[PDB]
């Protein structure tokens, strides 16, 4: 289950931008880089203790 | 760089109640000098008397000035849309929010606007190094 | 479905030439859809026997 | 139509081109940019009459002005448009006009304000009136107004580095 | 263009609730450099905790200071008239307002007014390009 | 002319309650530069949701700042006497009142003072060419 | 006087008096506030038609 | 020295009530020119008449405005965790609190936070030579 | 990456090294950081064209800046890049071009300030604008840009003295 809904919650980043070598994002563009997306899942995995995760 | 304050990004992503439609994440820029604010911890603790508190259940919130995107409906940005938001600070900080709801709008003049977000939890990522979880 | 696309605007002006465009028509064009209302309904009755 | 090199703002070059040549026939063009009207001072007076420059006085910040951080940039600008132009001298009734005498200048600013209003609302852009001096010098009087521009700045396109198509997830123990 | 903030027209179109006169859409200019300010979207939402909040009703707002137009008597842009007002910026925006109620009107001097209005919709047009309806 | 803003006359006639004695029309100057206010619309709206709006009666009001008089006794510019006003624009415009009432008098030091008065109605005259009654 | 009579009020701000020889130079220093407006200009048009073809 | 006002250290130790984690005392700096405050006698004295005040029970308390430390979370310096604090000023003087509770919280920036603290005592150790205990 | 002296702030060499040099393909290097602007102004000018000088204004304070209380402490520094450009004439139409024309200054002002963005985005340290100024001198043009720092400011890393493990607690009567 956890799987399952971990791999559905991932697919919503498919086709973003990303950019790694200088970390601003210009205004109005659609995008992302690793930070955010680590503290997004961290955000994730966070909501789901007690139903699936043991407190980490 | 731990001695050095500012804002490097803001990402919003909307969500439309009635209809269901999504705007993926789109970068903003702020109006003026003024930063965000936060308010993580949930609980709220009342004074009594000898040191005594009632500790008693409170929301988080987020106040967040950002300059409109010309493409999306004034609406959206005040109480008819659910919103997303994440802040990245120079030192390295990242604050994320998720299924905000905006609270007593105030009149906006069609170009900057602020926003008074609260849910159920805020998550705060530390840079590297942190002492506690 | 998207009212900036149901709805277009056109002007004398756009198209004819140096002041060949006569003094005040506009064009307007609009996607009408009909309110829906009931119409049919399909029952699908599932008799059983009391048990258990 | 005409071809803007900017969205928000004008060159001085296009304000010399746009603005003043095509409203004042008097000059046979001559609306001639240059880097500052502190100049040169000596051919600058030589150029026949009647003649304008545009020339920038300073750059200059109206607010907030952080590069870098993701906040609005405020810049500004100081320019100034300075004319020349001769003196008539119509010696009615055996008797000549004195050398330095009363000039208009209301109807040269009304007509410099009705252009500019008309290109502005023409296609959104702008601008803030300062002030205006007028002074005379033997044959020429220097008639000088001074402007400014307000407008945001934003940085050059970039190009996106990649973009996800798929990740691999462990799920260890 | 795009990048650049102000009003660009106002126009008024005022109706007499008694006799039921008309006067037809009329320009007009501001007193001073404050814009316009606006909230369309139209309903209210409430703290309560853990996130959850209450939505209610509330209405469409509008303000909007102006100069007099010589000839029409003041009172009718205080709360004798029935008001409907368009404002268009300069990148391109169009806000409506028609039925609008002027509320609680305060005292004017006779050539600046501020106007306080609410009605139950406003609609917004985007510039092209808009990402939702 | 028809684009300057200023006062231009104003005229004041005391009544007195008690006696019955009358004071016939006197000129008056403003002590600065505040310019007097008004309100002509004798209805007030509040304001209600969706769009609706209670409608109940009021008063037509005005503020008036004048540099007394020599020879008349300051009792009179505040609660103890009844007043007549009126004023004349530049542009023209005429604002006039009548057995208008003093309320909640402000302390004065004797020879600048504020009026507020209310009335049951304040009729405003325009320049020539008006585009309603 | 003469505001009375058409409309027109200025602002004063100072007076100043010297002495040269045989002459006395007085200097008053005064100021006018007013509004601005542009020429007046000619519509392009007017109105009167309606087509509303009312696809489907 | 005697005859210099200024803060000297200032040391801190979170501890987590719902966990139990503790971090030991850790240094901190002010945000700005502003110094702490203080209240130390627990009691309150009320009016009434006649000098006949009304005793009653109160809390110390101390308000600490420092600059956040990057490697823990910023909740704990609102009303997530439990506080021990010390101020030494220049003179010598040393404040010294213990099992404060953080009330309250005002909205933060990231960096600089303001923590309102009660506690049932507060113990000040005074330079040589006290004239009482 | 690069190493950088400080982990907030740049020293002017350090600026006429990262920020100038590797932009302005023009200046074969020729990024000097001077002393003072107005120093030597005769060897000042002999340098060969084009070139640009980095050059500290004046240091204070935005704020607080009390040493040794244990408050924050914030620093400024006024620095200065100026630059020296020829003039290019071409003689169209048996016409030369005036020794003083308009000289496009936009073009460079957009290349400096994208290319402190890309750093700040890339490091983190970012600039204040504060004015642009503009003059000519014969063959030469003098672009005057000023920017201002804001940074903290720390203590050396010093040592301990010793470590606590003990206790005597002698309990008298």
């Amino acid at each position: 289950a956890t799987g399952v809904a971990l791999a559905t919650f991932l697919q919503q980043f498919n086709g973003l931008a990303v950019f790694t070598k200088n970390t601003n994002i210009k205004t109005g563009i659609i995008g992302t880089n690793l930070r955010l997306m680590l503290g997004k899942i961290r955000k994730w995995a966070s909501d789901n203790v007690g139903v699936l995760f043991s407190e980490f | 760089c731990n001695k050095q304050n500012g804002v490097k990004n803001i990402l919003i992503t909307f969500t439309h109640c009635d209809t269901g439609e999504v705007i993926g994440p789109i970068s903003h820029e702020q109006p003026d000098d003024t930063l965000p604010t936060y308010k993580t911890c949930a609980w709220t603790n009342t004074a009594l008397t000898n040191g005594a508190v009632m500790r008693s259940a409170s929301n988080a919130t987020m106040t967040l000035p950002v300059v409109r995107d010309p493409r999306v409906p004034l609406a959206w940005y005040q109480g008819c849309a659910q919103i997303d938001a994440q802040v990245e600070k120079f030192d390295g900080t990242v604050m994320t929010l998720t299924e905000g709801a905006v609270t007593e709008p105030e009149e906006s003049d069609g170009r900057a606007v602020t926003m008074t977000i609260i849910a159920a939890e805020i998550d705060e990522l530390l840079p590297p190094g942190s002492l506690a979880a | 479905d998207n009212i900036n696309e149901d709805i277009q605007l056109v002007s004398d002006f756009d198209v004819q030439p140096k002041c060949v465009g006569q003094p005040g028509v506009f064009h307007l064009n609009m996607r009408y859809r009909p309110p829906v209302r009931g119409a049919r309904i399909n029952v699908n009755l599932v008799p059983a026997l009391f048990d258990n | 139509k005409l071809k803007l090199t900017y969205s928000n703002r004008l060159t001085l070059p296009e304000i010399a081109k746009h603005i003043v040549s095509p409203t004042f026939h008097e000059l046979e063009g001559r609306a001639i940019p240059v880097t500052g009207v502190e100049d040169d001072k000596e051919g600058q007076s030589a150029i026949t009459k009647p003649f304008a420059l545009v020339g920038l006085r300073i750059g200059d910040t109206s607010g907030p002005a952080e590069i870098g951080e993701n906040s609005r940039i405020n810049l500004r600008d100081d320019f100034i448009i300075e004319f020349n132009f001769n003196k008539d001298r119509y010696k009615k009734g055996g008797a000549e006009t004195s050398l330095f005498s009363y000039y208009d200048y209301e109807s040269i600013r009304d007509r410099l304000f009705n252009a500019m209003v008309a290109f502005a609302g023409e296609y959104g852009i702008t601008f803030e009136f300062v002030s205006l001096d007028i002074s005379t010098e033997g044959d020429t009087v220097y008639i000088e107004f001074r402007f400014r521009q307000n407008f945001d700045w934003c940085e050059a396109d970039r190009e996106s580095d990649t973009v996800i198509k798929a990740g691999s997830f462990s799920l260890n123990l």
